[PDB]
């Protein structure tokens, strides 16, 4: 799920090593969503990515909806029945994983996971060294 | 609203429909505000300009769908050519069955014949009703599919049987306390729904019978009424149609 | 109530076709009178032109109402008895007789077709003595 959810959002978050050792989150912020006043256009340092388990909840949901229709669109048509029995098979071991995206604990390994396709490195240590640009109220 | 959800999962037609609408007509959009659309649900407000191939197909599915039961809100509306549609508000005073004998619906055949015959001509007859139990009793509604008249002639007939006089005396054998104001004037003028597509918190009319007058362009005055039998063995939902000129039982006359 | 029945056919002289109409109760000369309208007649001709019938009269025959019948299933001698073809129920109104519906009959097989197609079972189910 690392890897799908890298594909779908590989541009709001990136992740890098700080001096203390501790991997850190930070994400690019869009108007229309809620957060402090003038940041917009900007990156902030966020200690837990909040807005990700949300998207892993719901958004990631969708997609798990697609494979289920998939699934049963080609268990519609006549087929032989040792494929038909393959496909019950798949479906009936498939959806026990369905309900794993909401458990705590998995929804945690999967960000420890996911920390590290996120990672971009020598990140911290280029943060804003160029002077010629200046964090304002409005972008 | 949890029954569309209860639906949705113990129902695999359910989900046929609703990929078929989420995938096969996702390419045959039509704006609200146009007309050339002709199948409409009003579940999320989709207006659909189906060609006759996607009919069809919603047709049987649909049909599927309601042999198992379960809920649709589906409409359509009339075009340039089009069936014949009508409604009674027959608020009877009193809700007591008042059993709709064949020979009463061919007295209805035989006027409304009559009312038609001084105009164009060059028959299927469908009566389903209301399934009553309820205050101000049933509603009758009857389709004329076969034949593409849709024009001012419709409105003409319309108000031809509203002075009707035969009908209200038909509906007095039944006990009908409102012999006129049932047919409403825009019977013809507004968009339908197909059949099993019921209203919001209302059961769906059920057909009771059908018939199969031979149209006949020798005489002016005769009426003849023959009956259907095993209407069961069609696909009611298609024959009902009145954008389906490509209909099995019917004709496009 | 209408009942229609027809010869098998593959014969010389082509078929025969019987109508029955056990509803009323007028055999009289008002069925002779009948009869003699019916042999000017050329609707009926007319419908049987529609069939290929080259004869149009003499079909009906002038006793048609005055000579005894056989019951359902009674056969002709060497040949064949008549089976049924079909029935309508075109209703009859005493005001405004005009009503030419020809109604579908239903439910012919599941009677007593010998009992009801009876010209003197006047208390038949399907039929009734008009």
């Amino acid at each position: 799920i690392a890897k799908v959810i890298y594909a779908m959002m590989g541009n709001k978050f990136v992740v890098d090593v700080d001096s203390n050792g501790k991997y850190v989150w930070f994400e690019f912020v869009l108007p229309g969503q809620p957060m402090n006043q003038g940041e917009i256009w900007k990156w902030r340092k966020e200690v837990n990515p909040d807005e990700l388990h949300i998207y892993i909840s719901e958004n990631f949901s969708r997609v798990m909806d697609r494979i289920t229709e998939h699934i049963k669109y080609h268990l519609s048509q006549p087929h032989e029945s040792n494929i038909l029995n393959y496909y019950k098979k798949l479906l009936k071991a498939f959806e026990r994983s369905k309900s794993k995206i909401f458990n705590d604990s998995f929804k945690k390994g999967v960000i420890r996971q996911a920390e590290f396709l996120f990672r971009q490195r020598s990140f911290i240590q280029t943060l804003d060294t160029n002077p010629h640009l200046l964090g304002v109220g409005n972008g | 609203t949890i029954q569309l959800t209860a639906q949705r999962k113990y129902l695999a037609e359910v989900q046929a429909l609703e990929t078929l609408l989420t995938r096969e007509l996702s390419v045959f959009l039509t704006e609200p505000g146009s007309k050339k659309t002709n199948i409409i649900n009003r579940i999320t407000g989709k207006t659909y300009a189906l060609p006759s191939t996607e009919l069809l197909r919603l047709y049987e599915h649909l049909e599927q769908c309601r042999k198992q039961g379960a809920l649709m809100y589906f409409l359509e509306r009339q075009g340039t050519y089009s069936g014949l549609m009508l409604d009674y508000d027959l608020k009877l005073n009193t809700n007591a069955v008042p059993p709709l004998e064949p020979p009463a619906l061919s007295r209805l055949c035989h006027r409304i014949f009559v009312h038609i015959k001084n105009s164009s001509v060059l028959i299927h007859f469908f009566f389903t009703l209301k399934p009553e139990v309820v205050q101000g009793k049933y509603g009758f509604h009857v389709l004329i599919p076969g034949l593409k008249l849709a024009a001012s002639t419709k409105k003409s007939i319309i108000g031809s049987l509203q002075h009707d006089a035969t009908v209200q005396k038909i509906l007095h054998e039944q006990g009908v306390t409102n012999p006129e104001s049932c047919l409403d004037p825009h019977s013809a003028s507004v968009p339908s729904l197909l059949y099993g597509s019921s209203k919001l918190n209302h059961k769906p009319y059920q057909l009771k019978t059908g018939f199969e007058l031979v149209f006949d362009s020798s005489d002016p005055d005769y009426i003849p009424i023959h009956q259907i039998k095993n209407l069961e063995s069609y696909n009611l939902v298609s024959e009902l149609s009145l954008t389906n000129e490509q209909g099995s039982l019917v004709r496009p006359v």
